RNA sequence: CUGCCGAAGGCAGAAACUCAGAUCAGUUUUAUGUGUAAAAUGAGAGUUUCUAGUGGGCCAUUUUUGGUAAGCAGAACUGGCGAUGCGGGAUGAACCGAACGUGAGGUUAAGGUGCCGGAAUGUACGCUC
């Protein structure tokens, strides 16, 4: 298997939410 | 001057010891 | 002479970069650091440590927290340039650096201006 | 070229210092567990390989000219073509009338001599 | 009889200090005239031709290497008006040992300045004095740092110092 | 004589500004992969989108423990990348293989991507090829173009860009190059240099601090 | 030192997860290897998002807005102990949020012997208000008329030839 | 009585040397006011030498020299290296040496 | 005397000849469930033949059962030792680095920078009488 592309990845849909441990 | 009635310093025979039962401690308790 | 930790207190810095440079302390962030500016531009504004400087005894009047620019137009109303020159310990900071800065020729002035100073040793009887 | 000698000091044998009994010429250890075999900090060096002198300089007295060995006029005259490169060494035990027979020859040979004093 | 390679070593002129300009006063670190202070007339191929004022100082017409010569910030003293191309190599050149056989006391009677030293050397001396002597004149100082010598004191640090 | 002569000079000069040319096209390559790689950066940030670089096809491998006390896994694995001393470094194809089996040997071992100046570097002053099982270093085009002459690869440029760019003749170029003997790094290295470079260490994947240590190594 | 990171990612897209959440995280690491690292592992832990299955989506540093204005920060941590739990909660005055949790790395590290991996941040927040400052020495800083003495004077070059001065 | 010393003084501290191991083929030089690496950076190259007297006279003078020049600094303390034409004796340790301002570079 | 090759708890070497191979790997991927099968990287791979020395043991590692105040005993693998000098841990058969021709220069590992001892009585924040 070959390295991962560059691609997109919109987060208008999905926008991130913040992560706590 | 130690100071001291027991030396701080420690015996090859002793401070090998350590790490012979020290990790057998860790055997048993496993 | 006490030389406490004021908000508004002109500064000697004496560890860094900076070394030589005139400040004031703004803010007194906590225990061991502090704000500090100066109207001179060269100079930034940044927090520094209580070891690499040394307090003088001139207190100017500065409300905390106080922007750069202000800063500098109190420490121009109160005059403090000029002011820590007049103090003998300015004086004797500049004759080093003077002294420092100078060279060959012009010790040789330095020799012969100092052999016309011991010229005199007169006492009177 | 110059003449480089990597070492000077000669290998002695172990323990030559120690007893007469036990030469001074080099023996190498034997034993399986001796310092000296076994290389530790201090000890004398061992003849080793690396330790040999370049090609071009090796056998090379220090003006440059191998020393080659004469007894009779005649091996003086073997070094008329290599009189640059070699240098003759009288024999010990060549009478007083050779020796001034042969060193005349090599100085009319222009071949230097290493022991022509004598 | 081999013949050697061919050294692709080239030779080209030296990139003196930039500090090294003539008219510039400078001590002499080593020689028999260490301490001694000069004026730099010219920078020949890779020494400096200079001389200290003689009525001043004492100092002669000498090369001596840029690697023995401390350069000061003093003021520079004008050079231009005396002529340098005269000071050549050969100029300085030592003519010839030709065998150590000498030295019993004759070649050194025979030596010093009364003899050996021509007399034309001193009129180019005399001249160049004569053309650089007014400017130190006009200079304060010039005269009297010039006659003096330089050495080293207590607290005296090199790597501090600024000449 | 001079009919041979003159032809040789002329081809030999036609070989030239091919080189030229080659190498040139190949920097102009280089310098509009940087700059869509920062539009694509930018254009994403302002849309309020977000944009994966290419992880690289690259990596180079430097080795950090001696030939001492090393289980026998280990010691195979690193035998196949061809790293038998420390300080010994090597470009590899990064792809799926390489991963995992970088992952036994990740503590006596080292990893990153090289940039453009480290590859060039590397070659230019730590470049020796292997021609005829022998250590030659690269002196001169003669000796790439006549081992790599099949590969379509005729100077030191055509190397480096097969190397950086990993060309479809990437194991040819790589099997070529004898692996690089560097130094010991100058400055030293961190505390401890047998933690993992994530916990204050040296061993492990570094990612674009590879970089830093060859500087040190070279 | 320290630099504060954000990183946000995801998992790789399936048929299952046409659009995989993304997720993002404020965390603080010397470079970003090691923030890259702590996020995964962060992930892992919090919500068993495989590093394997999942990517670094965007990694960005983060400068303090205002570094020229002193700030009071309180964190909340938690520590791994010979219980292996413990909540903490410390307050620092500094003008930076770097410089906040590198003060909360050098005190715990001086306090209760703790490391980095032994270390996890939860929150590292702002307290404009004076009132809700609960540490008496915070206080005690926030104070209007604070004044006092420089503390730890301590002042080659050996073989001074006159008595230190250690004052005014 | 004070129209001299063209050079600043030195002392031999020791053999540039490990814990167990000695290299005499370099020596340590602590120079009289460098106290940084990067002081020491003025006094490189600079031609160091050892002067000692003997009883034996040769050329008319009981002075002996040995020549050295200074090479790279030793240290954060302003200490620096010193390479001679013959390696110091180990008895100078503590002695005094005389760096010299030639060859200068300013 | 020197040089080269060099173990063993069926080996190492020698000679006689295959194929410029998909021929092997103390390896990792892919597929099927540590086994098997068919991409990565490295290496020139091999077959029959005979002939020296050895077939021991110590230390630690991870997998279990029997166990007791308490240690302990019996297995399998793994390495180190043994044939191995060197740097460090004050010194050391088993701890941390590092595998050794003769030298010059540079840089490090482990460990260190108050003095013995080569190297900061360095910088920054805390704790302790």
């Amino acid at each position: 298997a070959p390295p991962a592309k560059a691609h997109f990845v919109s987060t208008e849909n999905n926008e991130p939410v913040t992560l706590h441990p | 001057v130690s100071l001291k009635k027991k030396s701080k310093r420690r015996t090859t025979r002793l401070r090998s010891r350590i790490e012979k039962k020290a990790a057998e401690s860790k055997r048993k308790q496993k | 002479f006490k030389r406490y930790v004021e908000v508004g207190r002109v500064v000697l810095v004496t560890k860094g970069e900076y070394t030589g440079k005139l400040a004031v302390i703004v803010d007194i962030v906590d225990h061991k650091r502090a704000l500090i500016d100066s109207p001179c531009s060269e100079f930034p504004r940044q927090v520094i440590r209580y070891g690499s400087v040394v307090l003088t005894h001139i207190v100017m009047k500065l409300p905390r927290g106080a922007r750069s620019g202000i800063v500098a137009k109190k420490w121009k109303a109160q005059d403090v340039c000029n002011k820590w020159a007049s103090s003998a310990w300015a004086k004797k900071l500049e004759a080093k650096k003077v002294r420092s800065q100078l060279n060959d020729f012009d010790r040789f002035a330095v020799m012969r201006l100092k052999k016309q100073r011991r010229e005199q040793v007169n006492v009177a009887v | 070229v110059n003449i480089i000698k990597k070492r000077t000091k000669p290998f002695k044998r172990h323990q030559s210092d120690r007893f007469k009994r036990v030469g001074e010429s080099w023996r190498k250890p034997r034993g399986i567990d001796s310092c000296v075999r076994r290389r530790f900090r201090g000890t004398i060096s061992m003849p080793k390989i690396g330790y040999g002198n370049n090609k071009k300089t090796r056998y090379c007295m220090p003006n440059g000219l191998k020393a080659f060995l004469v007894r009779n006029v005649s091996d003086v005259e073997l070094l008329l073509m290599h009189n640059k490169t070699y240098a003759a060494e009288i024999a010990g035990n060549v009478s007083a009338r050779k020796r001034v027979e042969i060193v005349e020859k090599a100085r009319a040979l222009g071949v230097k001599v290493t022991n022509a004093g004598a | 009889e081999n013949v050697p390679k061919k050294a692709r070593k080239a030779v080209r002129p030296t990139k003196l200090r930039a500090s090294l300009a003539p008219g510039t006063v400078c001590i002499l670190l080593a020689g028999r005239f260490r301490g001694k202070r000069v004026v730099v007339l010219s920078q020949l191929e890779d020494t400096l031709v200079v001389t200290g004022p003689y009525k001043v100082n004492g100092v002669p017409i000498r090369r001596v290497n840029h690697r023995y010569v401390i350069a000061t910030s003093a003021p520079k003293i004008d050079v231009s008006g005396v002529s340098v191309e005269k000071f050549t190599k050969a100029y300085f050149a030592k003519q010839k040992r030709s065998g150590p056989v000498k030295k019993d006391e004759a070649f050194f009677a025979e030596n010093a300045p009364k003899n050996a030293l021509p007399a034309e050397r001193i009129a180019d001396q005399k001249a160049v004095d004569a053309k650089l002597l007014p400017a130190i004149k006009a200079i304060p100082n010039m005269k009297e740092y010039l006659a003096a010598s330089f050495a080293l004191s207590n607290g005296d640090r090199p790597h501090l110092m600024k000449f | 004589i001079v009919a041979a002569a003159a032809e040789k000079k002329s081809a030999r000069q036609k070989k030239r500004e091919l080189i030229a040319k080659r190498a040139e096209a190949y920097e102009a390559e280089y310098r509009a992969a940087e700059r869509e790689q920062i539009e694509l950066a930018r254009k994403a940030r302002a849309e309020g989108n977000y944009f994966v670089p290419h992880e690289p096809k690259l990596i180079f491998v430097v080795r950090i423990r001696g030939i001492n006390n090393i289980p026998p896994k280990a010691r195979k694995i690193m035998q196949l990348l061809r790293l038998l001393q420390i300080n010994n470094g090597i470009f590899v194809k990064f792809n799926k293989a390489i991963k995992e089996m970088l992952q036994v040997v990740e503590p006596y071992v080292t990893y990153g991507i090289p940039n453009h100046k480290t590859v060039r570097e590397l070659i230019y002053k730590r470049g020796f090829g292997k021609v005829n099982k022998q250590r030659i270093p690269l002196s001169d085009n003669a000796i790439i173009e006549a081992a790599l002459g099949k590969y379509s690869i005729l100077s030191v440029e055509d190397l480096i860009h097969e190397i950086y760019t990993v060309g479809p003749n990437f194991k040819q170029a790589a099997n070529f190059l004898w692996p690089f003997k560097l130094s010991s790094p100058l400055g030293g290295w961190r505390e401890r240099k047998f933690k993992h470079f994530i916990e204050g260490g040296d061993a492990g994947k570094r990612d674009e601090h590879i970089n830093g240590l060859v500087q040190k190594m070279l | 030192a320290l630099k504060e990171y954000q990183v946000v990612g995801r998992k790789v897209p399936t048929e299952h997860e046409p659009v995989p959440k993304l997720f993002r995280m404020r965390l603080f690491a010397p470079n970003e290897s090691v923030a890259k690292s702590r996020y995964w592992y962060f992930l892992k832990m919090i919500n068993k998002v495989k590093k394997a299955t999942g990517e670094i989506v965007a990694i960005n540093e983060i400068s303090e807005p205002k570094p020229l204005k002193a700030k009071v920060f309180g964190i909340w941590i938690r520590y791994d102990s010979r219980s292996g739990t413990h909540n903490m909660y410390k307050e620092f005055r500094d003008t930076t949020r770097v410089g906040a949790v590198e003060a909360m790395y050098a005190d715990m590290a001086a306090r209760h012997r703790a490391r980095f991996r032994s270390i996890r941040i939860l929150k590292v927040v702002e307290v404009e208000k004076k009132e809700d400052v609960r540490r008496n020495y915070v206080k005690q800083l926030l104070n209007p008329h604070l004044k006092f003495p420089l503390p730890h004077r301590r002042t080659k070059k050996v073989f001074a030839p006159h008595r230190p001065s250690t004052f005014y | 009585a004070q129209g001299h010393r063209l050079y600043v003084k030195a002392k031999h501290l020791s053999f540039q040397r490990s814990k167990h191991v000695i290299h005499p083929g370099t020596s340590i030089v602590k120079i009289e006011g460098c106290d940084s690496k990067e002081e020491a950076q003025f006094y490189l190259g600079k031609r160091v030498c050892y002067v000692y007297k003997s009883s034996k006279a040769v050329r008319g003078s009981k002075i002996r020299v040995i020549w050295g020049t200074i090479a790279r600094p030793h240290g954060n303390s302003g200490a620096v290296r010193a390479r001679f034409v013959h390696n110091l004796p180990a008895k100078t340790f503590g002695s005094s040496l005389r760096v010299m301002l030639y060859p200068s570079n300013i």
